């Protein structure tokens, strides 16, 4: 089995001669494998005539009432123990999972019976909850009076103030421990209201108004003995109502306990049973021979498994069917199956949220394994902050087996599926923070410096060091605290941003030649690659080899003036000759030759592809897209410098405002000060620098890949692999 | 709104007060432009270069970003396909950043003498108006690319009928920003450092 | 005092320190207020997204931290007898992280309010939200880069 | 206390219990004026200290 | 747990700071804004190191 | 239009994403071939309705049920957009509902004047126009009494049963006409004057068409205010209004109101920094929830002759 991580997998268009006797049973043994992405063989048929839709509608009406059963498991609050024996039965590795017989037709006449009885049981136990809440509010009070829903007091006072005279009596009282209802299905507050009037026709209007709203007004006796008589009459009927209500609630809820510890078992083989039918609809049938052809996409290095699976099914089915899954060649576009293990799946996942690749294209997620953490590492770059991120990811990597099953939170599956994309960040950012000479805000003094300060000086005078050597690994620690520590670091980082962005732009760009030479398209090489390679290499390669050339020429023992690359760039294109001060001999006769070559390429890029209609427009919007984006991308690798300056410098102030204040020769005040302003440092440092600053850096190392790398070689989109498989789907999705 | 017509009466009255009393040559904008420090103009041109560039870059970003987040509620694939509209809104801020780095290199301390000389006043005016040219041209190109990339977001709701034409006018706004960049690089092309 | 260092020369520096934190805090306020009204309207009915949807106010707060750094850095270079050269580079660092951090704090506010109302009707927008949000954040960081670069030329 | 005045006085007629929460907001709002009175009394103490 | 891991980092980070003041390291006491008498500012974070070792072994009994 | 996307950017981006859920003219041809309501449900789930009938059964799927689940799915989207609006748009979407609650106080009075139940009548009432006093409508049947008693606290307070309906509705549409020219910017000025005028037109034509004085109950905001109001005021027969309606070039030959509305609505989406989009979506989606209902009535009882009367410009 050849792996599919550099390009995609070689996909084979198999088609299945499945007979009508095992069409329902053989679909499981390849649904259990999880290999075949089927095609829409019925995309012109009306969606209600796919010749299994009366067998999907009848188990959608079973899954419609399983999510009604789970709504009863959320109303009456049963814990839903959810025995996972179905996951233990079908292990999703091999085709040993047996099918189900006529047990599905028992799940239909079982699921329907529960819906009818449950609907009657719920209607009856909510109808006696209506008269329960009717009597529990009548025992609160025990002229017109009653109770409303406690949010209408402002508008019942408002309408009763305007309708009798503007001069009427009113009294309001609250209700403690509010009750639920039937229409709102929620515990709503209530308030007792009392009005008073002497008119006969006024009373009728008031009663009608109160009745119309969310109220149920009553009539009480105008005596204390009548109130004590009716209170004993209502509480005598209400205790008999508690007597009838408790038995029916217990019968209902314990009948829910008969399914609620067990419903998750017989939901899985219903969602899995509907999936097979849905897969079956995408097929064709023959009137003469009872066959069922369903042409789908298998990887070609997986045709060995299908023969064995077919043979095993044939052994366990005495019809002696041909089962001829024979492969044909097609003109369609097969999917892109990349074969990723647990290390390269977190890197493949963030490179195809920008797009699923073309079939058998250069996968971008194989270079993203090293390019994405390293790019982040440039921008983050600290041994202390990289050590807190190794220990943040190392803990997850060390015991991944016991995190493989856990509660799996929202920001904990995202932090766990990329545990290797966080570990390889913090190791590359520990090497980068060792090249930046960077522990948490300070430097490691571990090699001999190449900068020797002079012998004697006065306290409070400017001192200029002399170079006696070069520091072997990284920046000198003699650049720490100096006044021009930014005039060296910025120039070095900003030229590092150009050099590491040009190399990532040309390693990514070479992929285009890696797959215009694989697809056997020599027109696109001479029409797109070589005119774009000459232009990109000249305009920005010429820039990139002059950082390294100015870094490899000593401009202080030669007596020559050190040039300016920025100045040199802006007079290659504006007055192409006339160098201010030269960089290498015979410069202008090649510095205008580079311009001539680039200028010749701009016609070539556009004219060659149509001349070898629609491709003339598609090329003329591709050349002007290529020309003004290479001048945009190279200027947009400066984010690496910007976020690295805004991490190193920002941390250097976060040290000063918490820890460096807390130093002093103090006995009792200091040992509290440098403990409190250490917990005001480490907590703040983790919160700001590792999380907010770190996320900012990983979204530009995600942006450099989505637009500055995958612009060049990641042409087109493809339909994802996504095979027909079985997954232990949750009941929570309802 | 009334204070505009109250500080215009003061300018008319104080103009005619100086003019009628023979002292109208006291309101001289030349001696103002010649006694004023060039580091004012040069660094109120650098800081207002990256300032108005970022102000237009962000103005474009919340126009087309809040459009394609609203357009991505139904079609979520637009936010990873129409992120080219928020590239060119942000390269506006890159173009105001490059000018800042180039301009800064021309910003050195001058001596007590040779401070209000010809070349120092030149490079003060030059970095002032060039930082306004590339700061406000990038402010307008960031607004333009934002309001034409927001019509790229609610037209990528429709599948493919218009995005190949919309992109052409998306990059026509980028070309204007680039042409503004190469004007501020030629306004301060002959401006020297402070000497 | 002299011609190089007059008495009004630390006005630019003092104004710059004040400008760096008042303009970033006004933009971070507008970012917090529109994102917080998008959160406290979002998580009325979807309370389990309360830690994903809070990243616009964290990211708008990082603009305030950027503003704070500029104010501290240029208050370290203030002084009574300072040159007028370093007065205007402290005012350039002031209003270059200032008026850039307010526009970046505004754009975090509008994009973050549209995002946290959009990444709850469809959760697939949460990856698209922050990548727009980062762009509206680093425009304040681009303002900060100019300030650091321009404060590197004091004395 | 104008805005929380007609805020707290209009909703008190529908619920007579929202009065101890109204007055602590009015104390909080009232103190700001007294903060301005503290600085206005500390500035006015400094008119005598060596005014020359 | 928060104070256990916070004191585990505390002991390691603070003590190596006490050793980078007790040895008079150039990156800590080499400025003019330095904490003078490095072996006297060192005992402030020797005692601060071992008081985090107190919080570490005290909170390490509830684990 | 550089200030529109501040408060209305997510708003317009999602409303313009709802008009792509307006199922097109090909989406009715495959939807008029069902002959059972189950099949229609089966292929209405492929649209941007997106399986909204996933909770109802299939044996008991009434014609009305689809009419009220599709309208509930409309109205939750409307007050989803409405509670995300600023003070220039939250008011405008409230003024949309103000013309709905006039049709609700017009139906509560003519339902409570006769012998009818509050609950049954309340179910038919449109739920975008719903104020807290509206379930009463039973203190008095007098028109004068209603204003002081029940309409005083409503936002209908600055505004026999159809007489006070047009008395409310003309003053409403005048107040809604000079609001959209005051606080709403330029790309929706020409929209909310012409589209709104059309609404004043096909209401003023229905005044004379339903009347066969009248000058005070007719709204005057549209193209028939200066000239055709006097000619339509003294029209007593159908030929008088037929001769009066010939003066306008956009209304000649019509005396076809919703087809002219939908053709005037498809040009409203042609602007794309305007807030007239949410009115065009509201009247388009309210159109296509009575197109689906008109199809489902021809499917519930077999009426195959008059199906193709649905009207979709989008």
């Amino acid at each position: 089995k050849e792996e599919a991580i550099f390009r995609s997998a070689e996909m084979a268009l198999v088609q299945f001669y499945i007979p009508q006797e095992i069409s329902r049973d053989s679909a499981y043994t390849l649904g259990q494998l999880g290999l075949v992405q089927f095609r829409d063989l019925n995309s012109k048929v009306r969606a209600f005539q796919r010749t299994f839709v009366n067998e999907i509608r009848r188990l959608d009406n079973v899954e419609r009432q399983y999510r009604y059963f789970y709504s009863l498991l959320k109303k009456h609050d049963i814990k839903l123990y959810e025995g996972d024996t179905d996951k233990y039965l079908d292990g999703s590795g091999e085709l040993y999972v047996p099918p189900s017989g006529s047990v599905i037709d028992d799940y239909v006449r079982n699921a329907s019976y529960l819906e009818e009885r449950l609907i009657q049981m719920e209607d009856a136990t909510d109808q006696i909850e209506v008269q329960k809440n009717d009597l529990e509010q009548y025992r609160f009070i025990l002229y017109v009076t009653g109770v409303i829903a406690r949010d209408k007091v402002a508008t019942l006072e408002q309408i009763l103030w305007r309708v009798l005279r503007g001069n009427l009596f009113f009294k309001t009282v609250e209700i403690e421990q509010p009750v639920y209802d039937v229409k709102t299905r929620e515990y709503k507050h209530k308030n007792a209201f009392i009005v008073f009037s002497h008119g006969d026709l006024i009373i009728k209007r008031i009663r009608k108004i109160a009745e119309s709203l969310d109220a149920n007004l009553y009539d009480v006796d105008s005596s204390n003995e009548g109130r004590s008589q009716q209170l004993a009459k209502v509480n005598k009927n209400l205790s008999d109502l508690y007597t009838v209500l408790k038995t029916t609630s217990t019968t209902l809820e314990s009948e829910l306990y008969a399914i609620a510890k067990e419903l998750d078992s017989w939901f899985q083989d219903v969602t899995r049973e509907k999936a097979i039918f849905e897969i079956l609809n995408k097929s064709n049938y023959d009137t003469n021979r009872k066959i069922l052809i369903a042409e789908g996409w298998i990887p070609r290095d997986e045709l060995a498994t299908l023969q064995a699976r077919l043979g095993e099914m044939i052994a366990r089915l005495g019809i002696d069917v041909p089962s001829i899954i024979q492969v044909l060649d097609t003109n369609h576009t097969p999917p892109t199956f990349h074969r990723t293990n647990k290390f390269t799946a977190g890197f493949q996942s963030i490179c195809d949220c920008y797009g699923i690749a073309q079939y058998r294209e250069i996968n971008a997620g194989l270079p993203t394994i090293v390019t994405f953490p390293f790019m982040f590492a440039i921008m983050f770059g600290d041994m202390g902050h990289g050590f807190l991120m190794t220990l943040a990811a190392l803990s997850l990597v060390l015991n991944e087996k016991k995190i493989n099953k856990m509660k799996r939170g929202e920001i904990f599956d995202m932090a766990f599926t990329g545990r290797y994309i966080i570990l390889l960040m913090g190791v590359f950012s520990m090497y980068t923070g060792f090249l930046y000479n960077d522990i948490f805000s300070k430097t490691m003094t571990i090699f001999k410096s190449g900068w020797k300060w002079p012998d004697h000086w006065k306290k409070g005078e400017s001192i200029t060091a002399t170079s006696v050597g070069t520091y072997p690994i990284g920046l000198d620690w003699a650049w720490h605290g100096t006044e021009n520590a930014l005039l060296f670091s910025n120039s070095y980082k900003m030229k590092l941003s150009i050099l590491m962005g040009f190399i990532h732009m040309t390693y990514s760009y070479f992929f285009s030649l890696a797959n215009h030479l694989y697809f056997n398209s020599m027109i696109d090489i001479i029409g797109n690659f070589i005119p774009g390679l000459l232009f990109m290499q000249g305009i920005f390669g010429y820039l990139s080899v002059c950082i390294v050339y100015k870094w490899a020429v000593d401009w202080v023992k030669d007596g020559k003036p050190a040039p300016g690359l920025l100045n040199m760039l802006i007079n290659m294109f504006l007055s192409p000759g006339t160098i201010d001060d030269e960089l290498y001999p015979h410069q202008a006769k090649v510095q205008v030759f580079l311009l001539l070559m680039a200028l010749v390429c701009i016609p070539w890029l556009l004219l060659v592809k149509p001349l070898h209609g629609d491709i003339m427009i598609h090329q003329v919007i591709h050349t002007i897209e290529f020309c003004l984006n290479c001048v945009s991308h190279t200027a947009s690798y400066l984010r690496l410098w910007a976020l690295s300056l805004a991490h190193a410098q920002l941390s250097s102030v976060l040290w000063t405002m918490t820890i460096q204040i807390a130093f002093g020769f103090r006995g009792f005040v200091g040992v509290f000060m440098t403990v409190a302003l250490f917990a005001m440092w480490f907590a703040l440092t983790c919160a700001v620098l590792v999380l907010m600053e770190g996320t900012s850096a990983m979204l530009h190392s995600l942006r450099l890949h989505w637009v500055e790398s995958m612009s060049k070689f990641f042409v087109g989109e493809g339909l994802p692999y996504e095979p027909f498989a079985f997954e232990y789907k949750d009941m929570e999705v309802a | 709104h009334f204070l505009y017509y109250l500080v215009l009466i003061v300018v008319i009255v104080y103009g005619l007060y100086k003019l009628f009393t023979g002292h109208g040559s006291d309101i001289n904008f030349g001696k103002f432009l010649l006694r004023t420090s060039p580091y004012m103009w040069a660094n109120l041109g650098i800081a207002l270069c990256v300032g108005l560039s970022v102000v237009g870059a962000a103005w474009g970003i919340f126009i087309t970003g809040s459009s394609m987040i609203g357009a991505g509620v139904r079609a979520p694939r637009i936010t990873t396909k129409n992120l080219i509209s928020i590239i060119f809104c942000e390269v506006v801020a890159i173009y105001g950043l490059i000018i800042a780095i180039v301009f800064s290199s021309k910003l050195t301390v001058a001596t007590a003498e040779n401070m209000y000389s010809k070349s120092n006043l030149y490079t003060g005016y030059s970095l002032f108006w060039a930082g306004i040219t590339v700061g406000a041209s990038n402010l307008i190109c960031g607004i333009a690319v934002g309001i034409t990339g927001a019509t790229a977001a609610i037209s990528d709701a429709a599948d493919s009928a218009l995005f190949v034409k919309i992109l052409v006018i998306e990059i026509f706004g980028s070309i204007l920003g680039l042409l503004g960049l190469i004007v501020g690089l030629l306004m301060a092309g002959k401006a020297s450092e402070f000497q | 005092m002299t011609e190089l260092c007059p008495v009004y020369a630390p006005f630019f520096g003092a104004i710059g320190c004040a400008s760096a934190i008042i303009f970033t805090s006004l933009g971070a306020a507008y970012g917090t207020a529109k994102s917080g009204v998008g959160i406290c309207a979002t998580c009325v009915l979807r309370p389990d997204l309360l830690f994903k949807n809070i990243v616009p106010v964290i990211m708008a707060g990082i603009i305030a931290i950027y503003g704070l750094v500029v104010s501290v850095l240029v208050c370290y270079s203030l002084g009574q007898k300072q040159a007028l050269y370093t007065g205007f580079i402290q005012l350039g660092a002031g209003l270059s992280v200032g008026l850039s951090g307010l526009a970046a704090g505004f754009a975090i506010g509008i994009v973050g309010d549209a995002g946290v109302r959009g990444s709850s009707q469809q959760p697939r927008l949460f990856v698209g939200m922050i990548l727009i949000l980062i762009f509206a954040e680093v425009l304040g960081l681009y303002g900060l880069i100019v300030a650091l670069l321009l404060n590197s030329r004091a004395t | 206390i104008g805005i929380v005045g007609d805020a707290g006085v209009r909703g008190s007629s529908q619920q007579p219990r929202l009065f101890v929460g109204m007055i602590l907001i009015l104390i909080f709002a009232e103190v700001l004026g007294l903060y301005g009175l503290i600085v206005a009394l500390l500035l006015n103490s400094r008119a005598t200290q060596d005014v020359v | 747990w928060c104070c256990t891991v916070l004191s585990a980092f505390g002991v390691v980070i603070l003590s190596v700071i006490a050793h980078l003041f007790n040895t008079n390291h150039e990156s800590f006491v080499g400025s003019i804004n330095d904490p003078e008498d490095g072996p006297a500012v060192a005992h402030t974070v020797y005692l601060a190191a071992l008081v985090y070792l107190v919080f570490f072994v005290f909170c390490g009994f509830q684990v | 239009g550089v200030y529109f996307n501040i408060d209305n950017g997510f708003i317009e981006g999602v409303v313009r994403g709802y008009r792509n859920g307006l199922l097109s003219n090909n989406q009715y041809i495959n939807l008029t071939q069902c002959d059972t309501l189950e099949d229609l449900k089966l292929q209405l789930s492929s649209t941007d309705y997106g399986n909204f009938l996933s909770s109802v059964s299939s044996e008991s799927l009434t014609t009305s049920l689809i009419q009220e689940y599709a309208s509930s799915k409309l109205y939750h989207e409307f007050n989803y957009i409405r509670d995300q609006s600023s003070g220039s748009t939250r008011k405008f979407m409230d003024y949309i509902t103000y013309g709905y609650m006039i049709d609700n106080v017009a139906l509560m009075i003519t339902g409570t004047i006769h012998d009818r139940d509050k609950g049954e009548i309340l179910q038919r009432c449109h739920p975008l126009g719903w104020f807290d006093t509206l379930p009463t409508l039973s203190v008095a049947t007098d028109l004068e009494s209603l204003y002081e008693t029940v309409l005083v606290d409503t936002p209908l307070a600055p505004y026999n049963i159809e007489i006070i309906r047009n008395k409310l509705y003309k003053a409403y549409l005048e107040d809604f006409y000079n609001f959209v020219t005051e606080e709403i910017p330029e790309p929706a000025k020409e929209c909310m004057q012409t589209l709104l005028g059309f609404e004043a037109d096909r209401r003023s034509i229905n005044i004379a068409l339903n009347s066969l004085l009248k000058s005070d109950l007719l709204p005057n905001i549209g193209k028939l205010y200066p000239l055709a109001t006097f000619h339509l005021a003294q029209a007593q027969d159908f030929e008088g209004v037929r001769a009066a309606l010939a003066n306008v070039y956009e209304y000649r030959g019509f005396l076809h109101f919703y087809q002219l509305e939908m053709e005037l609505c498809r040009d409203a989406f042609t602007q794309q920094f305007a807030i007239s989009t949410v009115w065009a979506w509201m009247k388009s989606k309210e159109q296509e929830v009575r197109n689906i209902t008109w199809i489902a009535e021809c499917i519930a009882q077999n009426q195959r002759e008059r199906i193709n009367n649905y009207i979709s410009v989008y």
